[PDB]
């Protein structure tokens, strides 16, 4: 209760999302017990990078950075709808617009949630909740992200990636040493593919759901249009079914969005989280290769008896640096497992509740309409 | 309102190989003294309904009667039932065809003139005596079919008129607009069907990945809960698909029937115009006859004159017949539009309730599925 | 060219903001 963080709103400006980060605190390190600041996705990436680069946090499970907000799909569909406004009825256009606004809102809510969960994880951690760059990004001296005018720094960072990317690509062709990092590795290796496959299948399912929802709106339009010219007895009956499909469209689009949030997004998260755990194993074993490199250096140094202590010391630190990474690695992998079980359990529970909510909502909608006609 | 009800049930495959066909049990219940029994049933194959329509159309359509058309020849559905693959798409096709044959026959028996036709009421009484692989029948019926088709297209392409009075054309406007609105709503439901089907597939895929996730799980409780969630998804994907079939056979197909009936009132208006044209042509012929006499009044041949005076008397009668047919045909379209409207209000409400109950059953199933999984989610320790 | 949406928690509501 001493540091509570929520993201009550966000604003999607052109190619950017701004999050209102709201903080409530009883900690005397902050100037106010309640305050709000504006933050962009890049500020969360910077906070995450700074926490990873902090040497004293090397033995802590740093929460994964939130995913970049992707609105390109919903925005492209919204633009194409505006170009097509003259080819359809005002009622069809209004319906299709509402379905796309609901798709956009579902992506927007998943984005806000992922950013809030990242900050809440930092606030819940006994060390990271006291981090100066965290406190500065929350209730510190306003915002200190893009305060420096020069881009020269950005150009230098981009170059590192072209050179940096090669080191990671080269590192893929390596053979595990000793007896550590064995069975578990291929497991993550195996789970990532199963996670990725279940993610694209989930995405296809929800996108088919929205397609079905779109039909409901288009169907209610033709029903309404059809009911115009007709004997009055059936004319009113048809308007009640068009009114029905207008509402059913609203729940189907809603079940697609909640489906995208609880399942597809849960799977997206741990597809990148698995990738992060794999980088931990890569670094741990890197030490191993370093410890071999060091011995081959001592073996020759002892023969000439020149720099024995120097190559001895080198061997000692890569032996035990490996153990230091090995401790923090296992401490974080286990941490990951525990967090993944809680996440799956949480989303599965929530999804089930939402599925039941919408199912009952449709039952009452269809029930009342059926009981209406049976009792004309 | 005739006290006569027809039902079509029990789609049965009769025979084997290339000669195999589907028969339908046509049940009739009536108090009308024109039938020998108050209740009876006969077996009829899809081509027997086509033979009924052919005979009725030859007798009545040329006189301006709106003869209801039978459902279309689905070649694709006939191949599916013949290739012996006992599945779900063959049963859906047979039920769609049965329902459309039932409406078709209900229209025929609700019509005063057609109900009195010996081919409708009395042919309901004739042994089918089905036989297979007889070429001779194909050779004679088939030769006639190709020659007639060439004649029909040239006449249809060469002449295309409109209506005269608003009785058929004002009303003709309303009818043609309602068909536009039905095709709109119909095209939107067909996308709803596919979308649903497309949803059922994706739910089936998802269901499988969950079970694979539960198996990959290293936590027993999570494997159990995930495995159980997949079983819920498995049940839901069946609901989606069965609902999609109900969206098609209980809704989409319902609209298509009305579009099938509206086209039958359009054909009545078109037939009223064909009669008017033939009537006008007779008058033009009559004028040529009266002029043929006028020329001969100055000539000196009394025999050819009486020849002309007779052909005038004959065509005075003919033009009287074509005129009397035009009046009667104009009455048929009126009688037909009223029939289409009264039948709409009588049945439309129930057909909508039938479909809505199909969505109500689904949701009720959804609720029970998740209410049963809820306790299993809470049991995750 | 500059359609922006505001997402707010009071229950969440999304508002279109239109600025030419």
């Amino acid at each position: 209760p001493s540091l509570q963080i929520d993201i009550p709103d966000a604003l999607s400006e052109r190619d950017k999302v701004k999050f209102t980060v709201h903080t409530k605190t009883t900690l005397p390190t902050f100037q106010s017990p309640e305050f709000s600041v504006t933050r962009q996705h890049e500020d969360f990436v910077w906070l995450h990078d700074t926490l990873i680069e902090t040497t004293d946090y090397a033995g802590l499970i740093i929460p994964p950075a939130p995913t970049k907000p992707d609105f390109d799909g919903p925005r492209e569909k919204m633009q194409k709808l505006g170009e097509g406004e003259g080819s359809m009825t005002k009622e069809e256009f209004a319906k299709m617009k509402q379905e796309l606004e609901a798709e956009y809102l579902a992506v927007f809510k998943k984005t806000v949630s992922s950013h809030e969960v990242f900050l809440q994880r930092l606030s819940s951690h006994p060390v990271l909740s006291k981090d100066r760059n965290f406190h500065v990004f929350l209730e510190y001296d306003q915002d200190l992200s893009v305060r420096r005018k020069n881009t020269k720094e950005m150009f230098g960072g981009f170059f590192k990636s072209v050179v940096k990317s090669a080191d990671e690509v080269l590192f893929t062709g390596v053979k595990e040493v000793d007896d550590f990092f064995e069975q578990e590795k291929n497991f993550l290796i195996n789970y990532y593919n199963r996670i990725k496959d279940s993610c694209v299948k989930a995405d296809k399912m929800t996108r088919s759901h929205k397609n079905v929802a779109d039909d409901y709106i288009h169907t209610a339009a033709c029903l309404h249009s059809l009911a115009l010219e007709e004997p009055t007895v059936i004319k009113k009956y048809l308007l009640k079914v068009a009114e029905l499909f207008e509402k059913l469209r609203k729940v189907e689009g809603r079940v697609s969005s909640d489906e995208d949030l609880k399942l597809t997004e849960l799977l997206r998260y741990y597809m990148l989280n698995i990738e992060a755990a794999k980088d931990l194993l890569y670094r741990r074993t890197k030490a191993l290769i370093d410890y071999e490199n060091s011995n081959k250096a001592l073996d020759k140094a002892r023969l000439k008896s020149k720099d024995v202590k120097l190559a001895e010391a080198h061997q000692q630190e890569c032996c035990q640096k490996f153990e230091q990474l090995s401790e923090s690695a296992k401490e974080e992998l286990i941490n990951f497992k525990r967090k993944r079980v809680a996440a799956f359990r949480k989303n599965l529970i929530e999804m089930s509740e939402l599925e039941i909510k919408h199912a009952r909502n449709n039952v009452s909608l269809l029930q009342s309409c059926i009981d209406l006609f049976k009792n004309n | 309102q005739f006290d006569l009800t027809v039902g079509i049930t029990d789609p049965e495959k009769i025979g084997d190989g290339m000669n195999a066909y589907v028969a339908y049990k046509v049940t009739t219940q009536t108090s009308l003294p024109l039938f020998r029994s108050k209740q009876f049933a006969v077996k009829r194959r899809f081509s027997d309904f086509l033979g009924l329509y052919e005979k009725l159309s030859e007798k009545h359509s040329q006189n301006g009667f709106i003869v209801p058309p039978p459902p279309e020849k689905s070649l694709i559905g006939m191949t599916k039932v013949k290739v012996g693959k006992e599945d779900s798409s063959s049963a859906e096709f047979l039920e769609k065809r049965r329902a459309a044959l039932e409406r078709y026959l209900q229209r025929i028996v609700n019509h005063p003139t057609m109900l009195q036709d010996p081919d409708v009421r009395e042919f309901l009484e004739k042994e089918e005596l089905p036989r297979a692989v007889g070429t001779q029948t194909l050779s004679g019926a088939g030769l006639l079919k190709m020659f007639n088709k060439a004649t029909d297209a040239v006449s249809k392409m060469t002449i295309k008129m409109n209506e005269s009075d608003i009785w058929f054309e004002e009303k003709l406007q309303e009818v043609e607009c309602e068909e536009q609105r039905l095709r709109k709503l119909h095209a939107v439901v067909e996308t709803l069907v596919n979308h649903r089907k497309e949803l059922a597939l994706n739910t089936a895929q998802f269901a499988k990945s969950l079970a694979m996730l539960g198996s990959s799980e290293d936590n027993t409780a999570l494997s159990r809960a995930l495995s159980q969630l997949a079983e819920v998804e498995e049940k839901i994907e069946q609901l989606h698909q069965e609902q999609a079939n109900n969206d098609f056979f209980l809704l989409a197909e319902l609209l298509s029937d009305y579009i099938r009936l509206l086209a039958i009132v359009r054909a009545a208006f078109d037939q009223r115009m064909k009669t008017w044209q033939r009537w006008q042509d007779a008058q033009a012929t009559l004028q040529k006859k009266r002029e043929a006499e006028a020329r001969l009044l100055w000539a000196n041949k009394p025999d050819k004159l009486q020849q002309a005076k007779d052909e005038i008397l004959e065509w005075e009668s003919r033009v009287t017949q074509y005129e009397r047919d035009f009046e009667r045909i104009s009455t048929v379209v009126r009688k037909e539009v009223i029939r289409f409207e009264k039948e709409k209000s009588k049945d439309f409400k129930n057909h909508v309730i039938k479909y809505l109950e199909t969505l109500l059953y689904s949701q009720q199933q959804l609720a029970k599925y998740w209410e049963a999984f809820l306790p299993e989610a809470k049991a995750i320790s | 060219s500059n359609v922006s949406y505001k997402y707010s928690k009071v229950e969440w509501l999304m508002e279109e903001i239109q600025l030419p």
